[PDB]
RNA sequence: UAGAGGACAGGGCCUUGACCUAUUCUCAAACUCCCAAUAGGUAAAAAGGGCGAAAUAACUCAAUUUGU
RNA sequence: GCAGAUGUCCAAAGACAAGCUCAAAGAGAACAGAAAUCUCUUGUAGACUAAAAGGGGAAAAGCUUGUUUGAUUUCUAUUU
RNA sequence: GACUCGUUCAUACUACAGUGGAUACACCAGAUCCCAUCAGAACUCUGAAGUUAAGCACUGUAAGGCUUGGCUAGUACUGAGGUGGGAGACCGCUCGGGAACACCAGGUGAUGAGUCAG
């Protein structure tokens, strides 16, 4: 038999477009968006962190029946203007995107002087809730890196220590948000074999980014960013198909 | 002999064709106010917070709102009289109505028209027209388009 | 003796003989047990506004009654 | 062009149909073959197997090299000897049917098929 | 209920079937891709509403001023 | 009247989270067969969901794993 | 041109071919650390040597399907009336309302908010 029968096509029910594309969830989404109906105008702003295979994006989203509205946006590719010309998928890159997003959103809402955030590494503030983005939120993930960066920027999102590196390692959290592990990998790879080190970090070596330079470079970037924000119609279809039939009369 | 909760809903509560799967992810986002008029539609994808057998399709008004519950007042007939009944349902099943959007549009039109009408001091038959007898007029038709009719034979 | 087990005849006519009765539709509906922690605030709201209005009433009454 | 069919999966299959002792011996010999721990079947416990990739796959395939009918339609095959041996080959970009973000299927133009499977086999 | 066409088992290229593609005859209180008339429900403005200020709160919102 | 069923069972078959996706059919691979294990292709439920039947269920309401006992005290508004 | 978050939830789907690769997504190199397994296949992390082959975007099929309109057809059907007809089963008439399947024609989306690139 054939499972691709016309009856099967007739009975098929299409999925939602986003679910078919695999972009969304439509259970976490509705749980995130819906708020208690007892309260009114509760927008329940959602922070959105999406990691591509190249760079991450951080947005602030509000809900509507007409559709989601985006208030503030940040890409990983803005770190060049802040001193980071390479490695925009990095853990520190995600942290910087989160801090950039938080600072721009606060400035645009005019609460910069009212929320200074925190310093370096260890009325109620405005609220946001973190997007999962399908990706399995295991311990030590770039999404939670950006979450910590936003919280340090001045946002408030309820988060535990379970998926922060360690189960709790503040030293490793500092190292990851500062890029220390990248430096250690550079050290180990350089010691073990120079060939692999150069063929891997060719661009880092091109820009001459030393191992003991990454952490200070990211720290300087963080301080700077904190102090400064064609078609065919029916007639042609019939014409061309009748021509195709005329050719197939004597073609094969 | 049997009068259980969901009795006789083999088709009524059944989701319509090619409409299976969870409720639309935007139905949660409707805005409700005390005094609004609302319709009750029993969906089956959601299970808890469910309306009952009789109330499917009825109307009412919003008088009670909780974290997720909505209490609606309905007039249900019983023999010789009508008695108010308060039913608590959930947001998935409840649905904003249209029974008053006509009257709301009429009120908005009144507000935006009779204002200028009063400004000019004109009286209008602002009551709904209910068009009855058409007027009498003259029309044209050439003799080249009059097609006669005649009863048909049998076969 | 066989007994008729049910009927619903004449019931509608009996119902409409007295006319289908309507509920009185009073204005206010009680808030005995509806969604507390909101009417909890609302009662304090009413007490405050009443207190201000009545204290101003007494102030005016005294300044007019000497 | 990178329409080269890199080796994708090798699997060793063991089936005894009895309890341990002999099953443990099969596990022991599979361990001595490849250090990766084996995986069991069902216990309606009656069979085990293991999967491998990479240089190990190349070496074991060459070892098993020592009939062109048993090839499957989609460029897969295998044989026995008390062990088993089975292989799965595919072209690059197979990830798009497995990873979670944009799950979607591969067109038939990218698959391998048996006609190319024999060519690859007798080439290597 | 019958044929049209088509690559697993049985025996002497041949047969038996099963099986697959598109057709055909007729049905279902406990079948439904569809869908009536009847019957059912709600709204059609004054103890109400629309449009801004001024107060109140221990409620909500990042907001004693966001709103309710 | 008709077609049946109930006076039980379950620390998991309850709660939550996370991961995966079922039947079936074909294709292939020692013993190995109509059926035994694995892998591939197709696959809107054709399986599964304690029980009878009827609904609902796909990044789940199903399968596997993890942590757990909200299967707790007291009290309202109410529907059948 | 490209992406992110949405709505509409099949005209958006599916099968088969053709077209498009600077950032774009994406394939892709690797497993020291966070992280996971029987397996770095998946997941996580770090990269950018090679890449339209694939996904993704667009187009094509007397493509299936879907979806509108015509037609099926005032047919089947039915509310009220009838000292209408017919032995009955049923079938007319007045005032009324009104189908579906199959068939034919057309089409394969629209869209909000935000950003990058030139």
């Amino acid at each position: 038999k054939v499972v691709k029968n016309k009856a099967y096509f007739k009975r098929y029910q299409v999925k939602y477009r986003r679910r078919r594309e695999g972009k969304t969830d439509y259970r976490a989404r509705k749980a995130l968006i819906l708020q208690d109906k007892n309260k009114y105008n509760a927008q329940k702003l959602r922070f959105v962190v999406r990691k591509t295979n190249s760079q991450v994006i951080c947005q602030i989203a509000c809900a509507h029946i007409e559709g989601d509205k985006i208030l503030a946006e940040a890409k990983s590719k803005e770190l060049i203007r802040y001193g980071i010309p390479v490695g925009l998928k990095n853990y520190a890159a995600a942290y910087a995107t989160g801090l950039l997003c938080a600072r721009r959103f606060l400035k645009s809402l005019n609460l910069d002087t009212q929320f200074l955030g925190v310093e370096k590494v260890t009325r109620k503030p405005i609220k946001a809730f973190l997007d999962v983005g399908i990706t399995r939120t295991t311990t030590g993930n770039r999404v939670f890196a950006a979450l910590k960066g936003a919280c340090d920027g001045g946002l408030n999102i309820p988060h535990g220590n379970n998926r922060f590196p360690g189960s709790f390692n503040p030293e490793q959290l500092r190292k990851n948000i500062l890029g220390i592990h990248v430096a250690e990998y550079m050290k180990t790879l350089q010691e073990e074999d120079n060939d692999k080190y150069k063929t891997h970090f060719n661009d880092y070596l091109k820009n001459n980014i030393g191992a003991d330079d990454i952490e200070q470079m990211y720290l300087n970037a963080h301080e700077k960013i904190r102090q400064n924000p064609k078609k065919l119609n029916a007639k042609l279809r019939k014409k061309r198909v009748k021509e195709k039939l005329a050719l197939y009369v004597e073609k094969l | 002999k049997s009068r259980g909760k969901r009795s006789g809903t083999r088709y009524k509560f059944s989701k319509k064709f090619r409409k299976h799967g969870e409720c639309t992810a935007n139905k949660y986002l409707e805005k409700l106010n005390y005094g609004d008029y609302v319709d009750i539609v029993c969906d089956s994808t959601q299970q808890k917070g469910m309306p009952f057998n009789y109330y499917h399709g009825k109307t009412g008004k919003i008088f009670h709102i909780t974290k997720r519950g909505v209490g609606v007042l309905v007039n249900k007939r019983v023999k010789h009289r009508i008695e108010q009944k308060k039913v608590c349902v959930r947001i998935e099943h409840v649905r904003k109505s249209r029974c008053n959007e006509d009257f709301l549009l009429r009120k908005i039109k009144n507000a935006e028209l009779i204002k200028e009408a009063k400004l000019k001091n004109e009286h209008i038959n602002i009551k709904r027209k209910t068009e009855g007898p058409k007027p009498a007029a003259m029309i044209k038709v050439p003799p080249s388009k009059i097609i006669t009719i005649e009863p048909l034979p049998f076969y | 003796a066989k007994s008729k087990n049910h009927t619903n005849h004449n019931q509608n006519r009996k119902a409409h003989k007295n006319g289908i009765k309507k509920p009185k539709k009073h204005k206010f509906m009680s808030r005995k047990g509806l969604d507390p922690n909101f009417f909890r605030n609302q009662k304090y709201c009413l007490k405050g506004i009443q207190k201000k209005k009545k204290e101003l009433k007494l102030k005016a009454k005294q300044e007019k009654n000497n | 062009v990178m329409r080269e069919i890199k080796v994708n999966k090798l699997v060793l299959n063991i089936c005894v149909g009895e309890s341990g002792d002999r099953l443990t011996r099969a596990a022991r010999v599979l361990e001595q073959l490849t250090e990766q721990k084996p995986i069991f079947g069902k216990c309606r416990k009656i069979s085990c197997f293991v999967t491998v990739r990479g240089k190990k796959a190349l070496e074991i395939l060459e070892k098993g090299l020592k009939r062109r009918k048993n090839f499957s339609d989609t460029g897969n095959f295998g044989f026995g000897i008390g062990m088993d041996f089975y292989v799965h080959l595919s072209r690059s970009g197979y990830r798009v049917t497995r990873r979670t973000r944009r799950r979607s299927k591969i067109s038939k133009t990218h698959k391998v098929t048996k006609e190319d499977a024999m060519k690859w086999f007798q080439t290597k």
